[PDB]
């Protein structure tokens, strides 16, 4: 009945040296039933990259709606969309469905290109901006996920560290929740060059 | 000449061309008399056909019960302006259980008709009409031009050789306003009227249209072999 | 040239001839006038007799608005009904959201500014009508008269259609002889002969008088039709003044 | 009533002219001169203020207007069909940019976005061209300092530097001359100055000349402090006493 | 009233032609030239800007080589705004499909959406047309290689060489020349430059007057990479064709 | 709310608590319920604050408005603003307001618009929560042709009575009096007007 | 949350707290809830997050329109009537509860906004949850004419009585002060008293903990030349 | 040669519609002045009442806009009411819209844009009116503003305007050149009143009564008219020294 | 209606889908066919409420068949699985939605490779190697989830359906009359006229 638990899903960001980490579950289901063990909820536009949990209809769609929005953005810019930029744009786009919102919770990791500085943002359902220095989290098991990240982070990880500390608090926060595991992924981005690593954890 | 283009031109001399082209085409239309009494109410109308195989064009529309008209000029135009008056009547019995005086109906019609001489797009209307009633405060007689003038009158005629019909009304004013209770003299006094504006051509059983309302007599039109009685 | 055959468009001497050619319709019309007096107005008008057939009494062309307005107009029938229906709608909707009566100077720029928006478009044609209004509110009696282009003024008496030259140097009489102000019931007279005198531009056909009046002490602030007795009075006190 | 021009006023001519669009031109032929110079640290724009009564104060007149903190606009021809594309421009950054990214346009966005409304007067229903020539000068982070210039058609171009109005092919030929790719924006405002006399009847002065400058940010104009992020328009405009400094170094 | 003032740019003439459109194409035969070749490949777009300025920002500067999406470019000739108008309506509508169909539209039918736009504006609205021809230049997984042109009237045609604008008759017969159909795309730059120098109006053919743009699947593996020239690679290509 | 308006020999006065509240919380002790329409045509405000503060904006652009085209309007006619909001958009409002002003022809006058958006004429009138306590002592008390002391104590005494017994009013006392003389304003602290 | 403004001599200074709630739990520890309209006229929010940054955003836009239109600063009474009327329209479905203060040509000014429209005046105002702790201390320790000072100081002790008392609001006290013919600044974290005491333990992992399934490049360039 | 008739341009890229409409504005032979003192503002303008059956009281081309604002039009009395309708409903929409009065230089600004506006689409007419808005604004202090057929709009120190604007604008010229500043050095509107009435009086040659002029006075929070016995009273102290 | 199930094996599609229609009471008809030919080498089987189902499977039928008229071009099976969500998509905040979800199986001819799409009323899109919608998938999974491999020929995976379906037979409620069985692969969809 209630939209953002239907599917379930979760997705965590964190900030190091030079360099952010975004991460998500691969779940996707009906309620209890699990249907599929390769729905992956992160996205990137350029060198931005998006989580999004929530109602998966939605997930879809909102991506489909940001590559859109940064093709038409690149076309007349003439430069790749920056995450500061797309911050604003993911919080405008969801804002303007403010009586009949997306039932998703977003999350905006990158580094900008000209400065070097690493940035996330989360946001609720209806585009309100929480831009914490180090970490975002988003989901089904979001309680969860800030009792690992407030514990297990320290500012300054380098990128193998952070790779340890995101991957240790997605996978324990899944697995005290049900409607959330089947997989993982783990995203570690620095100024150019991305690494994409698949985790192993149990399937129930 | 350079101001008659459309309905929403002045000329130099402050006239209106298009209004007065309108005009022409009731001029055009077979002639139709009108008069009453203080008792009743009477139309008279020259049909026309177009050849011998043909029937003869209707002239005489009923509104209501208590009031209809006679046509001459563009015939779609007098059904379009009749409908009104059928709806206005209309709407003044079912709302207000009223039966809509003749002189309102007058007033409504001029409305109509000026809204379509002040406004770019569209036409004036190309007919001229008689309406008869009996109301609250008697019999009465109604001119309308599609210029917006709507007059009262004891009688009066329209289409082509009116002037005759209106000439002998002048003359029996006197008369014909006095022919109270006996509606077969207040025809006759019409038909007389019309005979006037007749050249070549007579009165016959298809060519004549007669409708009478009075006092105690609904709207009717009598055609055909009732009208024999009058030849 | 070709700046006569589009209302709206401006002229290289700054007229709009459109609106100069519904003039021409309204120097066509009847002669019609009105009279300011001590508590109220007076208005009266020329009626054709253009045949015998016509019922006497029955065509009456004097308007009333709300119930303390009178309006009068020479030129295009049609047309003076049309602002009048307008002036109705005008003075109803004041009165729905201010709930007093329509003041007469309010009611004139409500009627001012419609016919003068038919003087902004070649969409539509300026009214071919001028038109003599007025009545009394809480601040007395007010008098004004309004052209096809949208101008108006108030007046201490006023006169337009075939006659209207006539009728003027009449009322710049009683304006020099009379400083101190005319009775209601004076006004109704001079009316009438002054429509009489005016009826010399009309001559060919015989006409019918018509007489209205709104006064504070006579009428209440009311507008009616002048009828019968005082009617005929008033006829009489004409015909006498032309012999 | 109803706008009942629907079709549109502008159609090409046999030979393939649109008529009304090389009359709006040449209205922007007979309007005051106006020039633009871009420096390495900086971009210039200047006019005159050709009062048209010495009884009308020309200080309540902007020739030079202030579209966004970064990016400011002078026109030649027309001057209401300027004032209300000012209007219109300040309002389309916020709506159509602004307002979906939180920052403020890049010159040649909002350049972009002014033309469209210039062209729409030229193939819409029932309405005439702009009577304007506009030159938009701005900075942004990713391009750098711009100059350009919109013509009624709404075709835009970018220059290093330009005039447009009544003495623009011979102030043209002039910048040719002295703009070089070195140059420092007070060069720049020298060489616009020396530039705009030769088009200038009478007085020459701070009170008949208008100049802006893109130039550094000034934290002074911001209003508030407290955000490290935000330092202050890199728009400027140019008092009496601050125009009156550089002609005596004329 | 209004009909008084009306062009009616949306009739026949006697003969059955459209007026607006005549004189519209009439328009474009003064603009700059821009020509399109096709090769087994890739695809060569080359066009000429109009008399400029030694003060024009050239590097920064775009007047006829347009963007589409990744896969298709446009050559404009005619009024650049009225182009500007048209080119932002097919980048919406290349995303409309990738949106819905998770695929990037093919070359076909973005150019027909334009070229209905471009008809609409012929049969009703009593608007002026656009004065505005293009060439389409795009690949796709069905047809590959594609070159498309259409002009104000709304028709639409493929070609393996085409020229708009200025001297399009002699440069189509300097095409229909040296154009052969196994022809690469080095060969197919130096063609598009020699017709262009040979038919301009200028007195020599240099790097500040020109715009230039290739497709090539000369992307590494199987994709392919749009390049929009830059000043000093258009004075590069020009030094090795031996023009300048 | 405790609001009241009296006409009286000079003119009329309006007077007013001062307290806001949202359930049980005091969300403003010196809230100011005499409200300006018109320079010598005021209002008082009860019912939900957001509606009422609506209304009389509307309404002071209505009369700016039908100032600068007809001179200045009647009470009567301010009051028919009132009740064209009131009633036209009852299903939406909650909203009870007394309408006070002076003319010189018509001097002091009163108008009275309940919930429901009738209008009703009146020497003087009483609304407002804290109004119910007062229907007796108002009653028995009013005189017309009171002098501007007598109805300043009259309005003081009142409302005194209504902020005792009702908890949803209380603060300071306000008054606006209306008179040819030009708009006074009074207040009165809790120290005076509790040892009444 | 917890929000109050205070007139002082000169001006006006607005306050807040930093902590943004999702029912129990703490979404962000360092909130920026004083929001700026323009320069000079500055807003703190509480009720629904996204609609005090929408309507504040809506609100500040059109009031540098006006602005560039009519060739004078904004005025608080500007804000203040295009804010009321939005939030009417709406009937209070946009959830935002607003204390706007700021100085322009008129003065200093200090205004309170409920969701449903309305609007109050005050020398001194607290909105949100903890608007009854920091309303007690400014009930307590407020006086006509005070310095700048001693206003900064009874706002932070009021939101303080908010961060102490009050489960919705916490962390640290932003304020800025707004005097007139002066630049309002805003003091970000003006007060942090919250600052998290060193953990027992570090939680770094040794390299190679998690198990990996498939590594891979992700390809961020664009389309390649050549 | 349709682009006579219609607001498009000339091949000389001039909107004739817009000239000739600068030249209905003198149809009623009327001139205006207007001036500034210390603490307010003066406008004056010449009063014809040709017909004795005219109620000379309802002749008038000075309009209250708002408390704070008047309008002296010069043109045809239907275009400067329609102006007057339109004027005073903008400057009661901005009061309600934005919580303050409309300044004088905002409604200019309005108005002007409204007329640049039936310059450029073909439906509308230009108004054959000229409008001088004054004020004594809160910020700027005196204003006088005046608008255009073209959509032009500027400050002034002081204007004229009419058939003989030339004259009073050369004679107001003059005087400023003399004293140097900016405005009236005065402290009474009342003798701010006499410089005008003196100097159009000087400027036009002739001499008026008490029922041949019109006058208007802004002060700081209300704009005023003076009636015939108020001038009368001037008329009596400009001929007294 | 009731069961609908789906199984991509090495080389073709197979989809099962009941027969039963029952109106409350009485089962109405016992060989309903609840798919539809999209182009001829997709097939959607669909599921949910009465009417609403039919009339959407047709809304699609006519808009893939003008797609393949206008184009000259079969859409691949991803495709057209993008233009079904999308519709439904839109459909989930309409003023009365779309309450149907549905299975689409196609054979891509480019790609010489099979391929399953479930797509459920909100839009919610997977690509898998077996689906189902309803209960159908919590009797049927945990069998395709030992027995299934990707190599798996076209007999082998109707052998995998039988048990499928003999499972449900015995442990569901409702009689659903049995299933029509029909195959997508590269020369097509065929019907299997014996299961
Ligand atoms: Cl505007
Ligand atoms: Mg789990
Ligand atoms: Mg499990
Ligand atoms: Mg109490
Ligand atoms: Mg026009």
């Amino acid at each position: 009945s209630d939209p953002s638990s239907i599917n379930g899903g979760i997705v965590v960001a964190m900030t190091g040296k030079d360099c952010v980490a975004i991460a998500c579950d691969l779940r996707l289901g009906s309620q209890s039933l699990g249907v599929s063990n390769k729905f992956e909820k992160i996205f990137h536009y350029g060198h931005v990259f998006l989580g999004i949990t929530g109602l998966a209809t939605d997930v879809t769609t909102l991506n489909e709606m940001f590559r859109y929005k940064t093709n038409l953005y690149k076309l007349k810019e003439e430069r790749a969309i920056e995450p500061e930029t797309f911050t604003q744009l993911v919080s405008s786009s969801l804002y303007e469905r403010r009586f009949g919102p997306y039932f998703v919770g977003p999350v905006v990791a990158g580094i900008n290109s000209k400065s070097g500085k690493p940035f996330i943002a989360g946001f609720d359902l209806i585009g309100c901006i929480d831009e914490a220095k180090d970490f975002i989290v988003s989901g089904t098991a979001s309680d969860q996920l800030f009792g690992m990240c407030e514990s297990l982070y320290e500012p300054n990880l380098e990128p193998e560290d952070l790779f340890e500390t995101i991957s240790q608090a997605l996978l324990n926060a899944a697995d005290r929740d049900a409607l959330s595991g089947w997989g993982a992924v783990v995203y570690i981005i620095k100024k150019d060059e991305v690494v994409k690593r698949y985790l192993k954890m149990r399937q129930d | 000449n350079n101001y008659d283009g459309d309905t929403v031109t002045f000329s130099p001399t402050g006239r209106l061309f298009q209004v007065e082209y309108a005009l022409e085409a009731i001029k055009q239309g077979s002639v139709t008399v009108g008069l009453r009494s203080n008792t009743h109410a009477v139309l008279v109308a020259l049909k026309r056909n177009a050849d011998e195989l043909s029937s003869y064009q209707k002239k005489i529309i009923k509104c209501d019960e208590h009031m209809g008209l006679s046509l001459a000029g563009l015939a779609p135009d007098a059904r379009v302006l009749s409908n009104y008056l059928r709806q206005q009547c209309n709407y003044s019995s079912l709302v207000f259980n009223r039966k809509l005086a003749v002189e309102r109906a007058g007033h409504l019609l001029c409305d109509k008709a000026q809204k379509n001489t002040q406004s770019y797009g569209g036409r004036p209307y190309g007919v001229g009409l008689l309406i008869i009633g009996y109301d609250k405060s008697g019999a009465h007689l109604l001119e309308f031009q599609p210029s917006g003038n709507v007059t009262e009158l004891y009688g009066t005629a329209i289409g082509a050789r009116s002037q005759g019909a209106k000439t002998y009304l002048e003359r029996t004013l006197d008369t014909f306003i006095k022919i109270d209770g006996n509606p077969d003299e207040l025809i006759k006094a019409g038909v007389e009227a019309i005979s006037q504006s007749l050249r070549d051509e007579s009165l016959t059983v298809d060519n004549l249209s007669i409708a009478i309302v009075g006092k105690d007599t609904p709207f009717t039109i009598y055609d055909g072999e009732a009208v024999a009685k009058y030849i | 040239t070709g700046y006569d055959l589009s209302n709206s468009v401006f002229s290289p001497d700054g007229r709009n001839f459109q609106v100069e050619y519904a003039v021409k319709a309204v120097e066509n019309g009847t002669t019609s006038i009105g009279i300011k007096c001590n508590d109220g107005v007076v208005f009266a008008v020329e009626k054709l007799i253009t045949s015998k057939l016509l019922v006497p009494q029955k065509n009456v062309k004097i308007q009333v608005v709300d119930r303390h307005i009178g309006c009068v107009y020479s030129g295009l029938i049609p047309d003076g009904r049309h602002l009048v229906n307008r002036g109705r709608e005008e003075a109803a909707s004041f009165k729905k959201l201010y709930k007093t009566p329509i003041p007469i100077p309010a009611f004139a720029d409500r009627l001012g500014q419609y016919v003068q928006a038919h003087t902004l478009y070649n969409s539509v044609r300026p009214f071919g009508v001028s038109t003599i209004f007025g009545g009394v509110d809480k601040n007395g009696a007010h008098l004004y008269m309004l052209e096809p282009s949208g101008s108006y003024w108030g007046y201490k008496g006023a006169a337009t259609g075939k006659g209207r030259q006539s009728a003027k140097a009449e009322l710049e009489k009683l304006v020099d002889h009379h400083p101190e102000g005319l009775s209601a019931r004076e006004a109704v007279k001079q009316a009438a002969k002054i429509i009489y005198l005016a009826h010399e531009d009309n001559k060919e056909k015989d006409f019918e008088l018509e007489i209205s009046w709104c006064s504070l002490s006579e009428t209440n602030g009311l507008h009616k039709f002048v009828k019968g007795d005082l009617l005929q009075e008033a006829i009489d006190f004409a015909q006498k003044e032309i012999n | 009533m109803t706008d009942r021009y629907s079709f549109s006023l502008t159609t090409f001519s046999p030979s393939g002219k649109l008529g009304q669009i090389d009359y709006a031109l040449t209205a922007v032929k007979q309007g005051v001169t106006s020039l633009g110079i871009k420096a390495t640290n900086g971009v210039v724009i200047a006019t005159e203020k050709k009062s048209s009564s010495p009884l009308a104060m020309s200080e309540t007149l902007s020739k030079v207007s202030l579209l966004t903190p970064d990016i400011g606009a002078v026109y030649s021809g027309m001057g209401p069909d300027y004032r209300v594309l000012v209007d219109k421009s300040r309002k389309v950054a916020h709506t159509s940019y602004k307002r979906i990214y939180g920052e403020y346009p890049p010159t040649k966005l909002l350049v972009s976005e002014v033309a469209k409304i210039m062209q729409e007067a030229t193939q819409s229903g029932g309405v005439r061209p702009f009577g304007v020539s506009l030159l938009i000068a701005g900075h942004d982070e990713f391009n750098g300092f711009s100059l350009y210039q919109v013509d009624p058609s709404g075709s835009y171009f970018p220059w290093k530097a330009t005039a447009i109005g009544k003495g623009s092919v011979a102030a043209k030929t002039f910048l040719e001359k002295r703009w070089n790719d070195e140059l420092e924006l007070e060069d720049a405002i020298h060489i616009a100055l020396l530039t705009l006399k030769e088009s200038v009847e009478g007085e020459f002065n701070g009170d008949t000349i208008e100049l802006a400058i893109i130039g550094d940010e000034n934290p002074d104009l911001l209003g508030y402090t407290g955000i490290p992020t935000d330092k202050g328009p890199r728009f400027r405009k140019l008092t009496s006493q601050e125009i009156n400094d550089r002609l005596e170094a004329l | 009233g209004s009909r008084r003032y009306d062009s009616r740019t949306t009739i026949f003439s006697p003969e059955g032609r459209l007026y607006q459109v005549e004189y519209a194409l009439e328009s474009i035969s003064h603009a700059g030239t821009a020509i399109g070749i096709m090769a087994s490949d890739g695809i060569v777009l080359a066009a000429e800007r109009k008399v400029t300025s030694t003060l024009l920002e050239q590097d920064t500067s775009t007047e006829k080589l347009y963007k589409l999406n990744d896969k298709i470019a446009v050559a404009v000739a005619g009024l650049t705004a009225d182009a500007e108008i048209l080119i932002n309506t097919a980048r919406i509508h290349a995303q409309n499909y990738l949106k819905t169909y998770n695929e990037d539209i093919p070359v076909e039918i973005l150019v027909r959406r334009l070229s209905d736009i471009k008809q609409g504006y012929t049969q009703h609205g009593g608007l002026r047309p656009f004065g505005v021809s293009f060439i389409y230049a795009g690949y796709d997984d069905r047809y590959g290689y594609q070159l498309y042109t259409s002009n104000p009237s709304g028709n639409y045609t493929g070609w393996k060489a085409i020229s708009v604008g200025a001297n399009t008759s002699a440069a189509q017969t300097l095409l229909q020349m040296d154009y052969k159909d196994d022809m690469k795309v080095d060969d197919a730059i130096e063609l598009a430059l020699k017709t262009l120098s040979k038919t301009t109006d200028s007195s020599a053919l240099t790097y500040d007057r020109l715009e230039f743009a290739t497709i090539r699947k000369g992307a590494n593996d199987g994709e392919v990479y749009q390049k929009i020239f830059k000043p000093q690679e258009i004075k590069d290509i020009l030094v090795k064709t031996g023009i300048t | 709310t405790s609001i009241m308006a009296v006409t009286f020999k000079d003119g009329v006065i309006l007077g007013a608590d001062s307290r806001t509240t949202t359930g049980a919380y005091i969300a403003n002790r010196v809230t100011d319920k005499l409200t300006r329409v018109h320079d010598k045509i005021w209002c008082c405000r009860s019912g939900s604050a957001a509606d009422t503060q609506a209304i009389a904006d509307i309404v002071q652009y209505h009369l700016e408005l039908y100032t600068s085209q007809y001179g200045t309007p009647s009470t009567e006619t301010a009051a028919s603003v009132f009740k064209e909001l009131c009633y036209e958009n009852k299903d939406n409002l909650t909203a009870g307001i007394i309408v006070a002003g002076y003319d010189d022809k018509n001097k002091g006058e009163v108008y009275t618009i309940p919930l429901g958006g009738s209008v009703h004429k009146l020497p003087y009138a009483i609304a407002g929560s804290g109004s119910t306590f007062i229907y007796g002592y108002c009653d028995k008390n009013f005189r017309e042709n009171m002098s501007k002391e007598e109805t300043v104590d009259f309005i003081k005494h009142s409302l005194s009575q209504a902020i005792k017994w009702d908890g949803s009013s209380g603060g300071v006392i306000r008054m606006v009096v209306l008179t040819a003389a030009g708009v006074e304003r009074l207040i009165f602290y809790p120290d005076e007007y509790e040892q009444l | 949350t917890t929000i109050v403004g205070v007139k002082f001599n000169n001006g006006v200074v607005i306050a807040a707290d930093t902590r943004s709630t999702q029912g129990p739990i703490v979404a962000d520890k360092n909130c920026a809830k004083l929001h700026r309209i323009s320069p000079k006229i500055w807003c703190a929010g509480a009720g629904t997050a996204a609609d005090t940054e929408a309507v504040t955003q809506l609100i500040g836009s059109n009031i540098e329109l006006h602005s560039l239109y009519t060739s004078r600063e904004p005025r608080v009474v500007s804000a203040l009537q295009m804010l009321k009327q939005h939030l009417f329209k709406y009937q209070g479905h946009i959830g935002a509860y607003l204390i706007v203060a700021g100085v322009d040509p008129t003065g200093s000014h200090l205004f309170s906004i409920d969701a449903h429209g309305s609007t109050d005046v005050g020398y001194y105002l607290s909105l949100g949850s903890g608007s009854l702790a920091a309303m007690a201390v400014l009930e307590s320790h407020w006086k006509q004419d005070l310095t700048k000072e001693e206003a900064i100081k009874l706002a932070s002790d009021a939101i303080q009585a908010g961060i102490w008392n009050d489960l919705g609001s916490g962390s640290n006290v932003d304020v800025c002060v707004m005097e007139i013919g002066k630049d309002a600044e805003y003091l970000r974290n003006y007060l942090t008293p919250n600052v998290r005491e060193e953990k027992q333990k570090s939680y770094k992992f040794p390299r190679g903990t998690t198990a990996v399934l498939k590594e891979s490049i992700v390809n961020i360039c664009d389309i390649q030349e050549e | 040669g349709y682009d006579r008739h219609i607001t498009i341009f000339s091949p000389e890229g001039r909107l004739y519609q817009v000239e000739y409409a600068f030249k209905a504005t003198n149809q009623t032979n009327i001139n205006s002045l207007a001036v500034r003192g210390k603490d307010c503002t003066v406008v004056i303008s010449q009063k014809k009442v040709p017909d004795k059956l005219l109620d000379p009281t309802t002749v008038s081309y000075i309009f209250c806009i708002s408390r704070t604002i008047g309008m002296v039009v010069n043109g045809p009395i239907p275009d400067a009411r329609n102006a007057a309708l339109r004027a005073k409903a903008e400057a009661a929409e901005f009061r309600y819209k934005y919580g303050y009065d409309m300044p004088c230089d905002v409604l200019a600004k309005r108005m002007a844009n409204l007329s640049q506006i039936y310059t450029q689409r073909a439906y509308m007419r230009p108004l054959g009116v000229i409008l001088t808005f004054v004020s004594v604004d809160e910020e700027l202090g005196p204003s006088i503003y005046k608008t255009d057929p073209a959509g032009y709009y500027v400050g002034y120190k002081a204007t004229a305007t009419g058939p003989k604007q030339q004259e009073i604008t050369t004679n107001l010229e003059n005087h400023f050149k003399k004293s140097k500043i900016d405005h009236i050095n005065e402290e009474s509107w009342e003798k701010v009143v006499e410089f005008a009435i003196t100097h159009m009086i000087d400027a036009l040659g002739t001499e008026f009564s008490k029922n041949d002029l019109e006058v208007g006075v802004a002060t700081k929070d209300k704009f005023f008219t003076l009636s015939a016995e108020n001038i009368e009273e001037r008329l009596v102290a400009i001929a007294e020294q | 209606m009731d069961i609908i199930l789906g199984i991509r094996v090495q080389d073709s599609v197979i989809l099962a889908s009941s027969k039963a229609v029952t109106r409350g009471i009485s089962v109405l008809k016992d060989s309903d066919d609840k798919t539809r030919q999209l182009s001829p080498h997709t097939l959607m089987s669909f599921a949910g409420e009465a009417g609403d189902t039919v009339q959407f499977a047709e809304y699609i039928q006519a808009n893939i068949q003008l797609y393949s008229i206008r184009e000259d071009y079969e859409l691949s099976p991803q495709a057209v699985s993008s233009f079904v969500r999308q519709e439904l998509a839109k459909s989930i905040r309409s003023r009365r939605p779309y309450q149907v979800n549905v299975l689409i199986g196609g054979y891509d001819k480019k790609k010489n490779k099979p391929e399953l799409y479930q797509i459920d009323y909100l839009g919610t899109k997977v690509e898998l190697p077996y689906g189902a919608h309803g209960y159908s998938g919590f009797y049927t999974f945990s069998l395709l989830d030992h027995h299934y491999r990707p190599d798996m020929t076209t007999e082998e995976g109707l052998d995998l359906l039988k048990l499928c379906v003999q499972e449900l037979e015995k442990r569901m409620p409702m009689d659903f009359k049995g299933v029509i069985v029909k195959i997508v692969d590269k020369d097509g969809i065929r019907q299997v006229d014996d299961f």
